[PDB]
């Protein structure tokens, strides 16, 4: 894995060393050719993951999500050109530090073969990901929400460092392979209950859990739009990448561990669906949106099912390229109106025809339009989830009425309708803004014909 | 105070630490502990100021009181031993008197009242020794009787130090006092470990001597003792706040940074000995020390805090601070986690 | 161990919740404080009378020099107290509260 | 007023001073190279060139050889009187059964 | 070899360099009172280094290239606007007196180095103990504000602690009437708008607080208008004064060593003028103190370390 | 919208003698600045 983290600590003597007008073109560009080479991680095999040596290694569940970080790089950068523009040189090449840092940590996390070592990288992303909120955040709350993504996070990862220690002093490693023929079963005691949560808590608080979310609409909201699109693409797969990993050493306790979360996730998944039905805030209601798509992932993993763990796999990285496609539309209407209210700024698509295309199609993605992966995805999920109750099938279709309800109110709230009388500042949309919405959603669209590719392990 | 006898009084500062280092005889244990503290007074009143006596008075009387109870730790174990050579205790009173004789020296709570307020009451360059060099001579002592401690004592007196060392700093404004309180925090996890692996113990220390080596040279390199002037660090020396931000960050214990290290390492000496509640115990405890430093960091390196006129005349002038050794310090204070495996030197 | 103990070592404690408990003096509690060692010293020398260790013999003065030199040390911020505020009581040192 | 602050800037159009700004860069001449890395190193190499390569993978996660190979086995296993499928994937003769 | 703890221990004590005739004078007055062809005077007399009263931008002239700097990187304080409006809402009026403290502080310290150094004595105009008249006439005339004031003593009271005042105060007394005169006749047009209660308010100033509480640390030499002409005379009582009282007396070489130390290192005298006390007067938002920053460290030759601007021909720096 | 910046009225919560005030904390005046109270 050298091949691509040399590459990326090179990007940041490029963005130092490089012309004081070239910061942006130099990193974007450098950037995309490493996100090119990342394809060469899709060399997978039926019976056996391509291990590179004792420290890192990548199967079918961590290449999606290498692919999916590498590429999310080069479009934060896009996106962040319009808010740093008045900004000093060395604070905007500091911005575009923690940016690469942030990958750095992010691929050695989904590339870690002992858990140990995947825990470091996986805490060590707070640290630049808190810089970016709270020190290029334009409110007044982004202090509060650092507050808020810190002590949540810690509150849960905390336990899971003690557990990870006295699991490796009870098997001997904390290797995945070796995991995978070391692992025992679980025995029902009261000290197995709490090694479960341990091990557990501190994924849930990342996806994030209902309950344990109050996080989220903080962070997502008071970040700038580089933080919300890494915020929302890669660093909740974190929580759900953890689980897919972990979950193989917690059998068969997970059976009945499993009954309060899965209750939190499907009604949650209601919950947080209807909210987003009432959000005064467009930022804050996409936020919302996350909450309601990763409680499938949550339920998804619990059950522990071949094709859950398919249907997880392509969730993530579909809602991985939707929610950050949606952040930055509603970053370009922001960047004229310089207002997060939803209903200030309408009938926006008599003024910006263009825009509006992506507005519909991230709105199809959303709402789960076959054949997307989207879809997929869920249709999955809900598949396997029958078969683990059929009684399921009630609240998971409940939450697609409710899904295509907000995702369409919110393409008619700012789309249709009457343009606002006293906005005269609405200037056509820029070849950065198209460019930003055709990369998210191309992909997006093309994984549709070769699927299996983000299927995971169990395909 | 003269330049020579500056030099001679810290040197003897030194001498009284080395030789309850290099001693196998508890008087000349003893003796060392009274060689550092009288060495110790003179340089607290070197400002000669109310508030500087009164901190020497209240150090004064602690080490005076914790330095009887050594003392008669020692003659109780002499009349059941009969020997004075430093290693365990032989007597379960002198054990009891001797941990809480050196829990009064380091400060460990229910022994802390008066760091806080020694702390403040003495300048920084001061205040830096007496955090960071006085605790090499009583965790050299603990760290040769550990075998005859009371374990319930030990990890009692740990406890109680994490906790309110974190709630003391919450309710801090001055810096010389959110660096007391973190003193007496880091404290109950060097102890806490102790009975368990002595090797952490010093990993800890100096970890922590290194860091708050570092908050100290920072603070002295602008003469700020107060949050609301640290706060205008980014105006004067925009460079200085992002080593804050590093070094605060990591006494936090935060990945990927050196402050984590030895938060790590008792987690797991302790999970060994199948000891799962303290140290969970301990690590959410901890949260609370990382809360005050991060909201020195949003006054300091994240946000912008008002300036003031004058500050403009400061932007003339160069910083003519010794800054002994800060280039040094900070990096150690924050990317040596690659290196941990080399903890094994201290065994 | 024998009658004698009983009560010097009973002298230290006294002198112990002396030193523990001011009530408006310093130099009072330096007293109390000088009482300790005075029972330290005297403990001392029993023992090591009682048991023929004669290299021992030195200690008790060792203890006695570095004591009073301890003393004198403390006198000296009795002193600088004074001069501050005409008075020698604990009350007065209360400035590093805040 | 509490302080002397500045009064707020207003946002700068990247149309007024540059009606053919792309809406990278205030700099005409970097604006126009902004773009090209973007559509070139964007569109022409990781989607065409990554979208070709992901299409010809090397029969990826050896699911074609499966296919081929039950081929194989069901010709053999079918015309031989071998039953095509057996509800033991390990031969009982080495098992040791408790008790 | 920079002076410090080192060089004192190898021999720079600061008595081993200071004599009978090593004296710090300050010639203090109301405003055209005189005292600076006095004290210009009395300089050349006696051998002593003159340093001309301390201005707006006085630290603009020990520092860089020395010319003045734009007025934006002097917190826009002018004191030519002080007269036209000194009721102006915005706060010239404070903060122009706020940052000629500084300055004069700031000199102050450049005084006691230059006479701890090399023995030499110097002549002040209006030292830092002779700067609170202005701000009484200020007040008074309800040019600022009574919190201004209290600011003032709080960062006064912490800072001229530090130092040593003068040998001897020559205080040029001019009536009040005659002063307004010689205004007009000067031929400044914002100065001649100076009203005479502001001008008779620094007098009191100067016959009630200062000079009183000068008089028993200090040798005041008090001279009218005629009598300061005869710059002769002056020197000669300056050179027959008995030099018995003030805590000049009670200095040697290891006290004047720790004041080295202080008046040396610019920062460390200037480093309670920005205490952290909000007051509008001299508080400065974030936005405009970082733009004013970045624009400071564009001006040639202060991008970084004086000695290492290659944009200025400083050479060697790749070994420096 | 340019970035919130702290103000007058956020930095002073960070000038007193303690964050958290109390009735027992009330009249507690912070410290002098150079550490010198008068004598
Ligand atoms: C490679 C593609 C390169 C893009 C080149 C675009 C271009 O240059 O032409 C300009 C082209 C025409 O220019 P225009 O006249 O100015 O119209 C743009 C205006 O915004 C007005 O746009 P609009 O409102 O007319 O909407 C056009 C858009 C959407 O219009 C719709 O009809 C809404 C979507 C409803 C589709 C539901 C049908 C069910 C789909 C499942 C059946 C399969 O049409 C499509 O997406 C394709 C037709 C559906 C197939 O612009 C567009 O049409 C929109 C931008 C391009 C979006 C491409 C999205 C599809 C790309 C898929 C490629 C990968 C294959 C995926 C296979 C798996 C399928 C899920
Ligand atoms: C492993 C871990 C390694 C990390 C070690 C951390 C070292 C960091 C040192 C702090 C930065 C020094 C600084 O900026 O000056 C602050 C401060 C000056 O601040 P100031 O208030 O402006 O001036 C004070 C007076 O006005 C004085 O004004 P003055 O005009 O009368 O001048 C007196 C003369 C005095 O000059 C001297 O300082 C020489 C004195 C001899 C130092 C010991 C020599 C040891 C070698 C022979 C054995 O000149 C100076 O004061 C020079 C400024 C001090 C720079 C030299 C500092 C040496 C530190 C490295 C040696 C560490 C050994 C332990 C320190 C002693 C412990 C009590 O100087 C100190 O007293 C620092 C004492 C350091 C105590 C903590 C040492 C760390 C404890 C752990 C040791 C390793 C085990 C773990
Ligand atoms: C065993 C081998 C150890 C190597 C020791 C040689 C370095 C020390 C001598 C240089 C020195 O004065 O620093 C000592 C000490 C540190 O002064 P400093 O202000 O921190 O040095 C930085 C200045 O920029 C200093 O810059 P400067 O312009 O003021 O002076 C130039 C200086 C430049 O000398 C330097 O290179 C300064 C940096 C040297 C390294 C300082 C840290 C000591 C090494 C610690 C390494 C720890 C590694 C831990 C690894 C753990 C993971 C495996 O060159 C020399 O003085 C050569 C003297 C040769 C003796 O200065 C003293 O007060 C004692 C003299
Ligand atoms: C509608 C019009 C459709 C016309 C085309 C139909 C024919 C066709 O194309 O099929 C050929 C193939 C599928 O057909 P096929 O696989 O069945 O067979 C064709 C090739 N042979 C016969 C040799 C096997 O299409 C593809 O494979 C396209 C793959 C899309 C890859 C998208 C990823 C590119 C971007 C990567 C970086 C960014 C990703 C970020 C997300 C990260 C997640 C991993
Ligand atoms: C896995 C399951 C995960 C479960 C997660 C549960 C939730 C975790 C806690 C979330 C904490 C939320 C952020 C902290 C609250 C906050 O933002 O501060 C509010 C308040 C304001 O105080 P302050 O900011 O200092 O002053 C105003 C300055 N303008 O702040 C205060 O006044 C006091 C702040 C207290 C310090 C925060 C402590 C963080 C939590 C750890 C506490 C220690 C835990 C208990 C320790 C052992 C028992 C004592
Ligand atoms: C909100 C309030 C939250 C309250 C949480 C309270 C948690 C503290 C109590 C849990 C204690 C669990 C424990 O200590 O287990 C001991 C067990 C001993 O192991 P062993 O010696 O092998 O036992 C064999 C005996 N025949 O050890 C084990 O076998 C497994 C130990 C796994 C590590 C447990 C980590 C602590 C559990 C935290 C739960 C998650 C809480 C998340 C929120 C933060 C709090
Ligand atoms: C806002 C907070 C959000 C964060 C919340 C975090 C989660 C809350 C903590 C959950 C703790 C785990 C629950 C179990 C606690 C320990 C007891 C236990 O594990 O018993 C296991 C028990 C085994 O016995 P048995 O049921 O017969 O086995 C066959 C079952 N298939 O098997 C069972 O009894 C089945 C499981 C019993 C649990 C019943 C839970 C019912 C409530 C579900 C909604 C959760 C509401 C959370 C409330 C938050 C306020
Ligand atoms: C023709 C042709 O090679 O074009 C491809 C283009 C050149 O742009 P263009 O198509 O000539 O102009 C179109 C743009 N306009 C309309 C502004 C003129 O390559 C590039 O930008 C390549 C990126 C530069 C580095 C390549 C290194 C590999
Ligand atoms: C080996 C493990 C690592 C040790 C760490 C390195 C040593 C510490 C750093 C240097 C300290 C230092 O020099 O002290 C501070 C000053 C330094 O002189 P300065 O004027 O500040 O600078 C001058 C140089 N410049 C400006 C060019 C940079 O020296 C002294 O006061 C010197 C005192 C010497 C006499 C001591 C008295 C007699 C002692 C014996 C009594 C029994
Ligand atoms: N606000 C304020 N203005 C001052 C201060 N010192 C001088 N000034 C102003 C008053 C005058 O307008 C100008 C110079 O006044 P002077 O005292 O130096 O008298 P003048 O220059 O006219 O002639 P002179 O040197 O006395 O012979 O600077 C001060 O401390 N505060
Ligand atoms: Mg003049
Ligand atoms: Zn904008």
């Amino acid at each position: 894995m050298l091949k691509y983290i040399i590459p990326t600590i090179m990007l940041m003597p490029l963005t130092w060393l490089s012309k004081n007008n070239m910061i942006w073109v130099n990193s974007t560009a450098h950037s995309l050719l490493i996100s090119f080479t990342s394809l060469l991680l899709m060399n997978q095999f039926g019976d056996n993951s391509l291990n590179f040596s004792l420290l890192f290694f990548s199967d079918s569940l961590s290449t999606p999500l290498l692919i999916l970080t590498m590429w999310l790089l080069p479009l934060m950068l896009m996106a962040s050109q319009h808010h740093l523009s008045k900004e000093n040189l060395t604070r905007k090449k500091l911005f575009i530090t923690m940016l690469i840092s942030l990958q750095l940590f992010l691929i050695m996390t989904f590339t870690a073969m002992e858990l140990i070592l995947f825990y470091i990288l996986f805490e060590a992303t707070l640290v630049p990901t808190l810089i970016i909120i709270t020190r290029w955040g334009n409110q007044t709350e982004r202090l509060n929400a650092g507050l808020y993504f810190l002590f949540y996070t810690l509150a849960g990862s905390l336990p899971l460092l003690v557990a990870l220690i006295y699991i490796q002093n009870t098997v001997g490693s904390l290797n995945f392979l070796m995991l995978q023929y070391w692992v025992q079963p679980v025995h029902n005691s009261w000290s197995n209950v709490f090694m479960w949560l341990a091990c557990m808590m501190a994924f849930m608080v990342k996806m994030p859990l209902y309950g344990l979310h109050l996080w989220l609409p903080k962070a997502h909201v008071e970040a700038p739009i580089a933080g919300s699109m890494v915020l929302a693409a890669v660093l909740l797969k974190l929580g759900g990448y953890g689980m897919l990993r972990i979950t193989l050493i917690l059998n068969p306790m997970t059976d009945f561990m499993a009954y309060p979360f899965i209750m939190l996730s499907l009604w949650g998944m209601i919950m947080t669906s209807s909210i987003c039905l009432r959000q005064t805030d467009l930022k804050s209601l996409i936020a919302y949106s996350s909450v309601s798509h990763m409680a499938l992932v949550i339920v998804a993993i619990l059950i522990q099912t071949p094709w859950s763990y398919m249907g997880a796999t392509a969730l993530m990285i579909a809602h991985g390229l939707t929610s950050s496609m949606l952040f930055c539309l509603a970053n370009s209407n922001y960047e004229r109106i310089h207002s997060r209210t939803m209903i200030l700024a309408r009938g926006l698509q008599t003024l910006l025809p263009l825009m509006a295309t992506w507005w519909l199609l991230a709105s199809l993605t959303n709402l789960a339009l076959p054949p997307t992966i989207n879809l997929i995805g869920e249709l999955f999920v809900v598949m396997s989830t029958f078969s683990w109750s059929n009684i399921t099938i009630i609240l998971m279709g409940v939450n697609m009425v409710i899904t295509a309800l907000y995702s369409l109110y919110m393409l008619i709230m700012t789309q249709r309708g009457k343009y606002t009388y006293h906005i005269n500042n609405i200037s056509p949309s820029f070849t950065r803004e198209n460019a930003l919405m055709s990369l998210h959603i191309l992909p997006l669209l093309l994984l549709t014909l070769n699927p299996k590719i983000i299927l995971g392990p169990l395909y | 105070m003269n330049p020579i006898i500056f030099i001679i009084i810290l040197l003897t500062i030194m001498l009284g630490t080395i030789i309850v280092m290099i001693s196998s005889h508890w008087l000349l244990v003893w003796i060392g502990f009274e060689m550092n503290m009288l060495a110790i007074i003179p340089i607290m009143m070197k400002n000669h100021n109310p508030r500087a006596t009164e901190a020497s008075t209240k150090y004064f009387l602690t080490q005076s009181t914790a330095s009887m109870l050594l003392m008669m730790a020692v003659i109780i174990n002499l009349m059941f031993s009969g020997q004075w050579t430093v290693m365990k205790l032989f007597n379960p009173m002198a054990s009891m008197l001797m941990t809480m004789a050196l829990a009064m020296k380091l400060g460990m709570a229910p022994f802390h009242f008066w760091v806080p307020e020694v702390t403040q009451g003495i300048p920084l360059s001061s205040g830096l020794i007496l955090l960071t060099w006085q605790k090499l001579a009583p965790m050299s002592v603990l760290y040769q009787i550990f075998p005859s401690i009371n374990l319930n004592l030990i990890l009692t007196l740990s406890v109680l130090s994490i906790l309110i060392g974190g709630w003391g700093g919450l309710n801090q404004t001055q810096l010389r006092k959110i660096m007391a309180y973190s003193s007496i925090a880091h404290m109950g996890w060097m102890t806490a470990v102790l009975p368990y692996n002595p090797t952490m113990t010093l990993l800890n220390l100096i970890i922590y001597i290194i860091m708050t080596s570092t908050m100290f040279t920072m603070f002295m390199a602008n003469s700020t003792t107060t949050t609301l002037s640290l706060s205008h660090t980014w105006n004067k020396t925009p460079i200085m706040t992002v080593l804050i931000l590093a070094t605060l960050l990591s006494m936090g214990g935060l990945p990927p940074l050196s402050g984590f290290m030895p938060k790590w390492m008792i987690i797991q000496e302790m999970t060994k000995n199948n000891s799962i509640i303290l140290p969970t115990f301990m690590a959410i405890t901890a949260l609370l020390n990382l809360y005050f430093y991060m909201r020195l960091t949003y006054s300091t390196t994240l946000t912008m805090f008002p300036s003031t006129n004058n500050m403009k005349m400061k932007w003339q002038f160069p910083l003519m601070k010794k800054m002994t050794f800060l280039p040094t310090m900070v990096v150690l204070s924050t990317m040596m986690l690659p290196l941990t495996p080399m903890l094994s030197v201290l065994e | 161990m024998s009658m004698v103990y009983m009560n010097i070592m009973m002298a230290f404690t006294v002198s112990l919740v002396g030193l523990l408990m001011y009530r408006s003096h310093l130099m009072s509690s330096l007293l109390c404080l000088e009482g300790m060692m005075l029972s330290l010293f005297v403990m001392a020398a029993l023992t090591i009378l009682n048991s023929h260790f004669t290299l021992a013999s030195m200690m008790p003065i060792i203890l006695l020099v570095f004591a009073a030199c301890e003393a004198a040390l403390g006198l000296s911020l009795l002193v600088m107290v004074s001069n501050t505020y005409g008075t020698d009581y604990v009350q007065n040192l209360n400035l590093l509260q805040c | 007023l509490r302080w002397q602050e500045d009064p707020e800037p207003e946002d700068e159009n990247l149309y007024e001073k540059n009606p053919d700004s792309h809406g990278y860069d205030k700099d005409p001449a970097v604006d126009i190279w902004n773009m090209r890395v973007v559509f070139f190193f964007g569109f022409s190499i990781v989607l065409v060139l990554g979208s070709t390569f992901v299409a010809y993978l090397p029969d990826y996660r050896m699911q074609e050889w499966a296919r081929r190979e039950a081929e194989r086995l069901v010709k053999y296993r079918e015309a031989h009187g071998l039953p095509i499928m057996e509800s033991n994937c390990f031969d009982p003769s080495k098992i040791q059964l408790p008790e | 070899l920079q002076y410090g703890p080192l060089a004192y221990i190898l021999g720079e004590k600061a008595t081993k360099k200071m004599t009978e005739k090593s004296k710090l004078i300050t010639v203090d007055g109301n405003i055209c009172s005189g005292k600076s062809k006095l004290a210009k005077e009395i300089a050349e007399k006696l051998g002593l280094k003159h340093f001309p009263e301390a201005g707006i931008h006085y630290v603009d002239s020990t520092t860089g290239d020395g010319k003045p700097l734009p007025v934006q990187f002097s917190g826009n304080c002018s004191l030519e606007k002080f007269y036209d409006d000194p009721k102006s809402n915005d706060g010239n009026s404070y903060r122009l007196q706020a940052w000629l403290y500084a300055s004069r502080l700031l000199q102050y310290a450049d005084a006691l180095e230059h006479l701890l150094s090399t023995g030499q004595g110097v002549v002040l105009e209006r030292s830092i103990y002779s700067d609170f008249v202005f701000l009484e006439a200020m007040y008074r005339q309800g040019f600022i504000r009574k919190q201004c004031v209290d600011h003032y003593n709080q960062v006064k009271k912490v800072t001229i602690c530090e130092y040593l005042p003068p040998h001897v105060v020559v205080y040029v007394d001019v009536p009040v009437p005659e002063v307004q005169s010689r205004i007009q006749k000067k031929g400044n047009p914002h100065e001649m708008k100076i009203t005479s209660a502001y001008l008779q308010d620094i007098e009191n100033a100067y016959k009630g607080t200062f000079l009183p509480e000068m008089s028993e640390k200090c040798e005041v030499l008090q001279y009218s208008a005629w009598e300061a002409q005869d710059a002769e005379k002056v020197v000669e009582d300056i050179e027959y004064l008995k030099y018995d009282k003030g805590p000049w007396l009670d200095q040697n070489d290891r006290k004047l060593h720790k004041l080295r130390m202080l008046v040396q290192d610019k920062l460390e005298v200037l480093n309670y003028t920005s205490i952290p006390v909000f007051l509008p007067e001299v508080t400065v938002g974030a936005h405009q103190s970082d733009q004013v920053f970045q624009e400071f460290t564009e001006l040639p030759g202060r991008k970084y370390r004086a000695g290492y601007n290659e944009d200025v021909g400083d050479k060697w720096i790749w070994l420096k | 919208a340019r970035q919130w910046q702290p103000d007058v009225e956020w930095a002073e919560q960070y000038g007193g003698a303690v964050m958290y005030p109390t009735k027992e904390t009330a009249h507690w005046k912070p410290p002098p600045w150079n550490d010198v109270d008068p004598p």
